[PDB]
């Protein structure tokens, strides 16, 4: 999971 | 302020390809000369400008069989159908002309672009 | 010896979401309490262990309406349906419990994992 | 396009  | 799962789109496409290989929820047969190819209308529309136009048409959206132009090569279509469901293009010296022509007909602009680039290099 | 188009899976998912927003080729309504959600069976199956089980069932594969367990919160479902079609999860303090419970029920293991991680941190 |  990432910060888009 | 959403978070994003990097592998989600790839995992969705992989599962759609698994459904295709097992013939699950396929709702159309694409006829190319004698050859028949089962697929999901939504995946075809998502990948191709031609299938997008066909299946948004109020009459054609309801057809279970679609016949392509007799000039379309079944192998070229098969390579492109595999690309739609995997992101992988089996581009070779012996098939590049048939792949480019089929991609132009199917309106798959990114495939047309790489075919033109590879032809120019040779 | 294939070549690969990096953005293909993301572009396919983006087009499937555009079809969903325009209600094109949606073939099922998911009922959650009073709320109704239109979707594509294949996308639901590709994202969820629960929908995969439902739509591979010889009788349920033919249903146009699926009713979820009355304990399922419509907002939690809506957040998860949006994640299925975009890879983006709107996870917030006020919804995390309803999102985790809905993801456990839908069998979306990667969402369950991030919810457990975020809860542990607080 | 890349070599996968
Ligand atoms: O090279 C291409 C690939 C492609 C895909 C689609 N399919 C869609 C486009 C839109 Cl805006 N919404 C939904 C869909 Cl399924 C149309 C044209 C083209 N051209
Ligand atoms: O967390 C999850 C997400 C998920 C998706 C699917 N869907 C498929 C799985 C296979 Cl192997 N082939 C095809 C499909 Cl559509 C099943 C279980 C789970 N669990
Ligand atoms: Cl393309
Ligand atoms: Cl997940």
């Amino acid at each position: 999971w990432v910060i888009p | 302020s959403c978070i994003q799962f990097t592998r989600h789109a790839s995992d969705v496409l992989l599962n759609l390809n698994r459904l295709r290989s097992r013939d699950i929820l396929t709702d159309v047969v694409i006829v190319v000369s004698r050859e028949q190819f089962r697929a999901h209308k939504t995946v075809l529309m998502a990948c191709s400008g031609l299938f997008y136009s066909i299946f948004t048409d109020q009459l054609k959206c309801n057809l279970s069989v679609i016949n392509l132009d007799p000039e379309i090569n079944p192998e070229g279509f098969c390579i492109l159908l595999d690309f739609m469901y995997t992101s992988r293009l089996n581009l070779r010296e012996g098939n590049i002309m048939a792949v480019m022509a089929t991609a132009m007909y199917l309106q798959m602009e990114h495939v047309v672009d790489t075919c033109r680039k590879f032809i120019k290099a040779s």
